[PDB]
RNA sequence: GCAGUCGCGACAUUGCUAUACCGAAGCAGAAUUCGGUAACCCUACUGAU
RNA sequence: AGCGAAACCACAGCCAAGGGACGGGCUUGGCAGAAUCAGCG
RNA sequence: AGAACUGGCGAUGCGGGAUGAACCGAACGUAGAGUUAAGGUGCCGGAAUACACGCUCAUCAGACCAAAAGGUGUUAGUUCAUCUAGACAGCCGGACGGUGGCCAUGGAAGUCGGAAUCCGCUAAGGAGUGUGUAACAACUCACCGGCCGAAUGAACUA
């Protein structure tokens, strides 16, 4: 006794054994394959992604379950040289087969790029201020006749899960003076990430880069740091 | 009283500014209260009690194997 | 289950020093200090490097354990008010009636005066605990700021002052004069 | 519901504990099966009792027209009773009124959420023609409104002969 | 009470036949309601040596 | 101040509990302060 | 309530049961020594505050039948599962396009409602479990992606 206290289902290790034996079943039916740790990309921005190349394989899943799928080490990779690239990925599981060529794949991933939320860590693109009267969607960075002042039933979250001064008056969120999430260049915090993600403001942009390549047939590992 | 002015206060000036707070603090003591009330409240206010948590139990039993059944 | 021996571990950062007497742990930094008692609690304090503590019970049941497990918590609670210090800001607001919170050393126990809350014309006041400071926050309307180094006594005094402006049984809804928490954290926050 | 509450209202050793366990719980079955009355009870009580406090009888003066153009604001201004003035579709969805003095005589000023059927306009339909009261049809000129003035025209034309 | 829906069949189920102090209810105020703390005889009687 | 009965009397008068039917002297507890007058409650 | 057989009472002392004719032992000359039955070994009460394995804080426990069931009380077992291709949990991120599916309709776009529960992509997303806004908005659990570390969660027996 005394012990701790929907509709979709779980996956779990039958699914992981499907992907394994999908990565296993399709790595060897392409030229080059890339590693990229999208650690944070909006969806529509994966289908854009996705859909840049529909010739393209997309796989990810668990980094176990691709590591071993893809050869943890020699005694057991599925091509050669190929656990290197098992070793060298550390990140999130994005993988790609392609037979484009190489150099136009780097450079594609390279400029591709599209606005987004500062994330945690990041540096703050511009010294973000909410005005010091009545808020506004957008943060008040646009004129209140192109932004629609915010609603009082998010209030408390303001008020509370992001600590700013935000009070009601006569129904509306209001702070007594113009308080600055940031400075120009200042790091930051998950407070500020999800401050930004309710005003719905793409403060920075974001590019995926590549981890690291392989050649199928040639069975070479190799680095392509296109920051 | 303008047949909304209860709610027309909530949503001119909000409820407390800890409200949600106080709440959530009760909803999570619930759990120790129940059972607190279970040991006490003797007599026929225990035994309604105790029917009243079988019922619920029961109940609840039930519409999960429904809500499981239905996938 | 009846566990032959069971152990938690601390860490004392080197800007504080710990004393451990039978039951009595005072910590020391550059805030002030503590000496909290666990007489009640009947766990087994042990150093490792003058860095890492253990409090360790052997033999202990379900609930001997659950106790010990409490002991880290508190030390820790202890470390942090002494280096950071405790702070906890509570917004006062009204409807008509302006509440007046004004802090006189009535009899010299630092006596907190709440006035005009609610129109009443009694006088509710709480007497400030040792080691706890308040003030007026700047620049912040109506807003009272408890700074200290004991957890325990500033969470006391905060909801002592809370608790002693209570509505006196008005709709919760209309009636929100009163004081709540603001925010809390520590002083020197990081 | 008012005549199951009548109905139920009027309807009321081991064989004597038999008889008052018979009684008992028939008294229990009735007021369980009154549940569903007893529901709909409490559901239109808890919305009747602050209705608002319309008096046929005093000197009535109605707002009336499309929906809020801002309108409202004249009531606000004409008797201290605060009703909401944001210009969304439809800002009321029953009758507000307000009291003020002119003349040392009382007036009562409400308020129509809105006439274009709903429920929300009969309401106000209904009180118009049921109440005697002098009543004030507002239109709009600039781009306030939305509705074209044709329109607003035109309802007021099919509307005039009971109005 | 009888009957029925769920090899014995657990809760649901359908047919007929005083004051004072607390949390709440849509508690605007007042007032009201719900749940708790629950309000010629023995021994004699009493004064007294 | 003197003379001076009758009725009555196995034996006396602090209570709680159990005795699975009766407790007044059975049992377990609290306690019992000599003797003595008065108003009846 | 009725047939019927065995043992005490009757006509019956003694030991223990606070005390009880029907409970267990034991059935009787007057005495001494020794050993026991039942019942006890903290005091009244003669005998170990004996040893050994565990359970319980009972808020008038425990020493004496209505109750099946509940308790985020405690302490042991059986069946399923997931586990160094990462046990539960904690923190952060994605949590989709068609679509604002059709309808009751000033509005139900996932959340006042009905029929359906459609297809594409996947790593996974319910025509959406809720908060909530007049509808949109925003958060979200369950489903998945990153840090921490290994047994955990569920259903039953007792």
């Amino acid at each position: 006794r005394s012990k701790r206290s929907a509709q979709t289902d779980k996956k779990g290790r039958e699914n992981k054994e499907r992907i394994f034996d999908e990565v296993r079943e399709a790595l060897d039916t392409y030229r080059y394959v890339w590693v990229l740790h999208l650690d944070d990309v909006r969806t529509p921005v994966l289908q854009e992604i996705r859909t840049s190349w529909a010739g393209s394989k997309l796989i990810m899943g668990k980094r176990k379950v691709l590591q071993k799928a893809l050869g943890e080490k020699r005694e057991e990779e599925y091509k050669e040289n190929l656990y290197q690239l098992s070793k060298l990925c550390s990140g999130v599981t994005g993988l790609l087969f392609t037979d484009e060529d190489v150099n136009t794949v780097k450079e594609y991933f390279k400029s591709y790029v599209r606005s987004d939320y500062s994330r945690p860590n990041t540096k703050a693109p511009l010294t973000f201020t909410i005005p010091e009267g009545i808020v506004y969607s957008r943060g008040g960075q646009i004129p209140a006749e192109e932004d629609v002042p915010m609603i009082h039933s998010l209030e408390p979250t303001m008020r509370n899960k992001f600590e700013i001064p935000t009070k009601i008056k006569a129904g509306k969120i209001t702070i007594d003076s113009p308080y600055l999430v940031c400075t120009e260049g200042e790091k930051l915090d998950v407070r500020q990430a999800l401050i930004l993600k309710q005003f719905g403001i793409a403060a920075s942009e974001f590019k995926v880069k590549v981890s690291a390549y392989y050649d199928n047939d040639s069975s070479t590992v190799e680095s392509t740091n296109i920051n | 009283p303008q047949n909304d002015y209860i709610e027309r206060h909530i949503k001119q000036h909000g409820k407390r500014l800890d409200h949600e707070e106080r709440k959530r603090k009760r909803e999570a003591r619930e759990s120790h209260k129940i059972s607190e009330r279970a040991q006490k409240l003797t007599g026929w206010k225990g035994k309604q009690f105790a029917k009243k948590r079988y019922a619920e139990k029961v109940s609840m039993r039930k519409k999960i194997k429904a809500h499981e059944q239905s996938k | 289950m009846k566990y032959i021996q069971t152990e938690q571990q601390i860490e004392v950062p080197e800007g504080v020093t710990v004393s451990i007497k039978s039951r009595i742990v005072k910590v020391v930094g550059p805030r002030g200090t503590l000496t909290k008692n666990l007489k009640h609690i009947d766990v087994t304090f042990t150093k490792v490097n003058n860095q890492l503590i253990k409090v360790a019970v052997h033999n202990g049941g379900r609930k001997h354990v659950a106790a010990l497990r409490t002991v880290k918590s508190l030390v820790d609670n202890m470390i942090t008010g002494v280096t950071k210090g405790y702070k906890y800001k509570m917004r006062y607001v009204y409807a008509h009636f302006p509440i007046n919170v004004n802090i006189v050393e009535k009899d010299g126990a630092k006596f907190i005066e709440v006035r005009n809350f609610l129109g009443d014309k009694k006088i509710r006041n709480v007497p400030v605990r040792d080691g706890v400071t308040i003030e007026f926050s700047t620049n912040v309307k109506d807003e009272i700021v408890l700074s200290g180094n004991s957890v325990e006594d500033v969470s006391q005094n905060a909801a002592d002052l809370q608790q002693i402006c209570r509505v006196r049984n008005k709709d919760i809804r209309k009636f929100l004069d009163g004081i709540y928490v603001s925010h809390k954290g520590f002083i020197t926050e990081d | 519901s008012l005549a199951a509450i009548s109905r139920a209202k009027s309807l009321v050793l081991f064989q004597c504990k038999q008889l008052k366990r018979a009684a008992l719980g028939r008294m229990a079955t009735i007021v369980k099966k009154l549940r569903d009355p007893l529901a709909y009870l409490e559901q239109v009580r808890q919305h009747i009792g602050r209705l608002p406090s319309i008096d046929p009888n005093t000197r009535t003066l109605l707002i009336c027209g499309y929906p809020n153009v801002g309108k409202s604001s004249f009531l606000r201004c004409i008797t201290k009773s605060d009703v909401d003035v944001q210009p969304y579709a439809f800002t009321t969805k029953s009758l507000y009124v307000g009291h003020f003095d002119y003349k040392y005589l009382r007036f009562q000023a409400i308020d129509t959420p809105g006439i274009l059927m709903n429920n929300i306009e009969m309401q106000s339909i209904y009180a118009i023609a049921h109440l005697r009261s002098c009543v004030l049809y507002f239109m709009d000129l600039s781009e306030q409104c939305g509705f074209t003035i044709e329109a607003q025209v035109k309802l007021f034309h099919s509307i005039k002969p009971l109005f």
